[PDB]
């Protein structure tokens, strides 16, 4: 049964005009459906709605065109069409008893317009640093009262879609933080220079929203209470608590964030980076100055850390995006005592990695749901029952075969689950042993768990590990109705790359000189001082195996004949990543492949 | 009346869970009056009679026999001479490697009160309740013994605190029953 | 030759479990399997059979109708033949009365080796094994975690893993009572062809009468100890 410690998690807080029913709350976040997609909207945020969750919100909710973030997909209430879209969400989530809120966003510069084609308006000109050939036109005293109405109009579309939350939304540098933050606002005027004036356009955009809606709904604001800049941006003990002092009383409940756009891996932290509760710090320091209701995302999902930071008094709400996504029944399961049921988020960032790209559906490394709710019919925690007695044997215990296995049993089928491996999780126990990615292991010991409880219940089941390879013979002869194979890969020995698709003359990694990952990640091949990497990897590998060979005290250098770590671009990791091979002494050789190899040497050309 | 301690040791050392004994029958005798004996039992047992002349020990009683070390046949033997010879109330064993060899053939043979891997022991009035687990540990399950005149207890380690000081026991040798022992103990690995 | 490997089916606790009275579990959150040890027995016992030529390998176990599952899972895993011995008046018989009950089948099966587990992943008595080496009159050892015997042989070779991890070599006396202990071997897992065969293969009944046993031999009754209390700590 639960902890009667987490009995604080499952009391209500008022917030202004409405009750949250729990200390659970979905904070907005993309999920790459916005109001193009109402389907996988309504379906994914009324799951959570049914697991436990008190309020979920839409994701970024752009207040007119010209205001529109494609190639990047945003929800939108532009007109009665999104009203339509967006109501089959809140219909839903409210049919399990939980609030829903909408994000009023609007962008500035940093939203390039490429589907309005529409001219974005700022505190000041800029280009903006994270969409660099995108600019927008000074605001004058008309295009503010303009852009004001804007936020009006679309909060009470969203009373009219029945959202119970409005959001004005001011992290992550949108139009409210530049304003309020000299790093885009040059103004002279009334609405520039002292804090006073530059938090004027935050603080009349609240007050005409509370105005207009305000009777009916919560009006919240997100806030990135420091850019973590240090001077020149926003700093939560200059001008963040301050700012929250003036605002107090228009606020329902402040959402507290750090970071920018360009850098926002800081909000969402990876775990490369970043444990739990690693926004504390920053966040903490609202409460101090704040008489409402107050939360800030940290990657929460133990609930230890979740009443350590409502019984200190640093937030009275759980705020969660990533672990939401990689369980949308933690609440239930924490309010039934069932800890050994979540499936906890291992913030590798794959989800932002689509947002990012701009266009595709979100996916999740830890819930293979996530998207497929509404358009596959798939719960989370609800299986077809299998009808038959059917028997499955699974070759493998990687991340999918391991999969395959606990879903087949969830469904009620005979399986036979098999590996060489000692332990569940194929090839993600060596990569969870890189540097920094220790809670990727997560991934494996969820299953682990899962598949242990499963084989209890379901009694003509097995797991055998640690086994002789099985053979086609042993496959043939096993007696089962079904067989998947889930063999997984290798790196590359000889060569091949993306580039030619041909092995590399002199490429062998049965010579003493040269390795694989996997042979470097065993650790028993000697490797010698000086170390190329050859690259035509654009993840996490190469940079990766850098880290841990230059910490190790190697030199190193990464020959690249793709885009170095081009993917962490997506998923936020980049910009640490770089510093972190920077600060190693990792000297980088980009636009080069390699054309022949031989004992100590290789010859490379530049790709151009 | 009596309580019987049997000491263990290996290697030429004696294992603290021997003082750890003396400690808890100490804090279960129904009266000052009681008297603890312990055992130490092997061809070299002589050497420890220094590390067992601590205080709690009445009698300590050195048994020699076939092995130098622990055998099952050897302890087995030496263990109901001792209890036929001491008639005790309670016999305490560790619960270790070297009682899981024998205690519970003592325990077939007689009708003794037998329990293993015992945490709690205390008298409530004249009745021994001992308490071991149950289901994996799950739960306490407290036992008694109607009746039996003799119970064999099995302890568990680092739970029952050892005694402070030196003790003036009154020291005894006796031979083991020369049998020959239906195993040989070879070496150390 | 015949080895003959007594083996327990254990039960384990669903949370949050309740106790009934006070004298037990309520049945209703138990689940019961093969205990751990006897997988670890069996494969040893298998090793024998498969490194020579001709060993029957049979399992014993002392228990009422339910053990059958148990029982068939050590066919699946190679036992040549499995008996189950049983009477409703050995219900709560404890290790010591147990271990008579398994001496008698044993002396009706006459083998060459006994192995039982070191202990019962339920219970952790730790105790039933060599108590049956004492009413047999047997060689034993506890705690073996290698063996060197082949069948027929006068004489065997064990090592007993001792705490800390130390090992001691003994050289014992056959036949003997061995209680095996976890990580002597690698136990196997059968297919799903090989559980299949199991299923069509008897389980043998054995009465209390069959090996000259009665009610007045057995149960809570004729036990070293008496329940008072389970108790939630
Ligand atoms: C998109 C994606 C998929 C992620 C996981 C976060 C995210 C996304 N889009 C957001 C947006 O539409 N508006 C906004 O305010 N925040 C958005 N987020 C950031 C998210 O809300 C959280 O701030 C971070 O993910 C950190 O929280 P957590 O994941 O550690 O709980
Ligand atoms: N013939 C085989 N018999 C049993 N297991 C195998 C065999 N070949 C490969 N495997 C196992 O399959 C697993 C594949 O896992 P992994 O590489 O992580 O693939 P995936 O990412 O697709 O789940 C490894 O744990 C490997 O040991
Ligand atoms: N009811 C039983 N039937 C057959 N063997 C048993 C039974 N109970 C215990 N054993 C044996 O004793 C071993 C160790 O358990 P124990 O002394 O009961 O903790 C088991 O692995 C079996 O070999
Ligand atoms: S993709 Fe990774 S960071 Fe995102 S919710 Fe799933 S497990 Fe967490």
């Amino acid at each position: 049964a639960r902890d009667p410690k987490h009995d604080i998690l499952f009391e209500p807080i008022q917030i202004g005009p409405k009750t949250l029913r729990n200390r659970f709350y979905q904070v907005p976040h993309c999920i790459g459906a916005g109001s193009d997609k109402p389907g996988f909207q309504s379906a994914h945020r009324s799951v959570k709605a049914e697991g436990g969750w008190a309020a979920l919100n839409t994701e970024y909710c752009s207040i007119n065109p010209e205001s529109d973030d494609t190639h990047r997909l945003s929800a939108r209430i532009w007109d009665e069409g999104d009203v339509r879209n967006l109501k089959a969400m809140t219909d839903e989530v409210h049919k399990y008893g939980a609030l829903a809120g909408v994000e009023l966003w609007y962008g500035g510069a940093h939203a390039p317009n490429m589907e309005s084609r529409a001219t974005p308006r700022g505190p000041s000109q800029y280009a903006s640093e994270f969409e660099t050939l995108s600019y927008c036109k000074e605001m004058d005293l008309s295009d503010i009262a303009q852009v004001q109405q804007f936020y009006v109009d679309a909060a009470k579309r969203s009373r009219d879609a029945g959202f119970d939350i409005v959001y004005v939304y001011g992290a992550h540098s949108y139009l409210p933080l530049q304003f309020l933050n000299p790093y885009y606002n040059k103004r002279t005027d009334k609405y520039g220079g002292s804090l006073e004036n530059r938090a004027r356009f935050w603080l009349e955009t609240l007050e005409k929203v509370k105005h207009a809606v305000g009777s009916d709904c919560a009006i919240a604001t997100r806030f990135g209470v420091d850019t973590v800049y240090g001077p020149g941006q926003i700093e939560a003990e200059v001008d963040g608590q301050k700012f929250v002092e003036m605002a107090d009383s228009l606020v329902d409940m402040w959402d507290i964030t750090i970071g920018d756009i360009a850098e926002w891996g800081e909000d969402a932290g990876p775990s490369r980076f970043y444990q739990q509760g690693h926004t504390i710090p920053w966040v903490k320091l609202v409460k101090q100055v704040s008489k409402k209701p107050v939360l800030g995302v940290g990657r929460y999902t133990d609930p230890e850390k979740m009443i350590e930071i409502v019984t200190k008094g640093y937030a009275d709400i759980i705020g969660c995006a990533r672990p939401s996504i990689a369980d949308p029944f933690l609440p239930q399961k924490v309010e039934q005592g069932r800890y050994d049921d979540i499936r906890v988020c291992i913030g590798c960032n794959v989800c932002i990695s689509r947002w990012e790209i701009g266009g595709p559906p979100m996916i999740c490394t830890q819930n293979a749901t996530a998207g497929e709710e509404y358009r596959r019919g798939w719960h989370p925690e609800k299986f077809r029952q299998t009808k038959n007695k059917d028997s499955v044997l699974i070759v493998g215990a990687g991340p999918s075969g391991s999969e395959a296995a606990r879903v087949l049993m969830e469904s009620g089928y005979t399986v036979h689950l098999t590996d060489t491996a000692e332990k569940i999780g194929g090839h993600l126990n060596q990569v969870a042993a890189l540097p920094g990615l220790g809670e990727w292991s997560y991934h494996r010991d969820y299953r682990e768990t899962q598949i242990t409880k499963l084989l209890k219940k379901n009694k003509e089941s097995q797991l055998a590990l640690g086994q002789k390879p099985m053979t086609a013979d042993d496959v043939l002869q096993y007696g089962a109705d079904k067989v998947i194979i889930a063999t997984g890969a290798r790196w590359n020995t000889d060569g091949t790359n993306c580039l030619t698709h041909d092995p590399i003359p002199g490429a062998d990694a049965s010579l003493p000189d040269q390795l694989t990952p996997e042979q470097v990640m065993d650790g028993k091949k000697k490797i010698g001082k000086r170390v190329v990497i050859l690259n035509a990897d654009t993840y996490f590998m190469a940079p990766s195996l850098a880290e841990k060979l230059a910490t190790a005290g190697h030199e190193v250098t990464i020959v690249s004949g793709v885009h170095l770590a081009n993917y962490m671009h997506f998923t936020l990791e980049y910009p640490n990543m770089m510093r972190r091979l920077h600060e190693l002494h990792v000297e980088e050789l980009g636009d080069h492949f390699c054309s022949r190899i031989e004992p100590g040497r290789m010859e490379i050309y530049n790709i151009w | 009346s009596k309580i019987l301690v049997i000491a263990e040791h290996r290697r030429n050392d004696l294992r603290p869970v021997s003082l750890e004994l003396i400690g808890a029958a100490n804090g279960l005798k129904k009266s000052g009056e009681d008297k603890v004996v312990v055992a130490v039992i092997g061809s070299q047992a002589d050497a420890f009679v220094p590390a067992l002349s601590v205080n709690g020990v009445d009698e300590l009683v050195v048994v020699k026999g076939s092995s130098i070390d622990f055998d099952p046949d050897v302890f087995e033997a030496s263990v109901s001479a001792l209890i036929a010879a001491h008639n005790p109330s309670v016999v305490l064993l560790p619960h270790s490697v070297d009682s899981l060899g024998y205690a519970s053939s003592l325990a077939s043979k007689t009708g003794y009160g037998f329990a293993t891997d015992v945490y709690i022991v205390e008298y409530q009035g004249d009745e021994l309740v001992a308490t071991r687990g149950g289901y994996n540990q799950k739960v306490n399950v407290e036992v008694d013994f109607p009746g039996k005149s003799t119970v064999v207890l099995t302890i568990r380690p680092s739970v029952f605190k050892p005694l402070e000081g030196a003790g003036s026991p009154v020291v005894s040798n006796v031979d083991a029953p020369s049998v020959q022992s239906r195993s040989q103990n070879k070496d150390y690995v | 030759m015949k080895i003959l490997v007594a083996v327990k089916q254990t039960a384990a606790l669903e949370e949050d479990f309740e106790i009934r009275d006070g004298m037990d579990v309520d049945e209703d959150f138990m689940m019961y399997d093969l205990n751990e040890w006897d997988d670890f027995s069996l494969e040893e016992a298998m090793k024998i059979k498969e490194s020579s030529d001709d060993v029957e390998v049979v399992v014993v176990s002392v228990g009422p109708d339910r053990v059958d599952e148990s029982l068939r899972k050590c066919l699946a895993k190679g036992a040549d033949r499995a008996v189950r011995v049983w009477d409703d008046a050995a219900e709560g018989s404890d290790a010591i009365v147990v271990g008579r009950i398994l001496t008698e089948v044993i002396k009706k099966e006459a083998p060459d080796m006994v192995f039982a587990g070191v202990q019962s992943s339920d219970q952790a008595y730790a105790s039933t094994g060599i108590s049956v080496a004492s009413y047999l009159n047997w060689p034993h050892a506890a705690v073996v975690a290698d063996l060197q015997y082949k069948p027929g042989d006068n004489k065997a070779v064990i090592r007993r893993e001792l705490e800390g991890g130390m090992l001691q070599e003994v050289e014992i006396n056959c036949p003997a009572v061995l209680t095996i202990q976890l990580g002597i071997n690698k136990p196997r897992y059968a297919s799903l062809r090989g559980i299949k065969q199991a299923a069509t293969k008897p389980i043998e009944e054995v009465s209390l009468a069959d090996i000259g046993l009665s009610a007045n031999d057995v149960g809570a009754a004729q036990s070293m100890s008496r329940v008072r209390r389970m108790y939630i700590p």
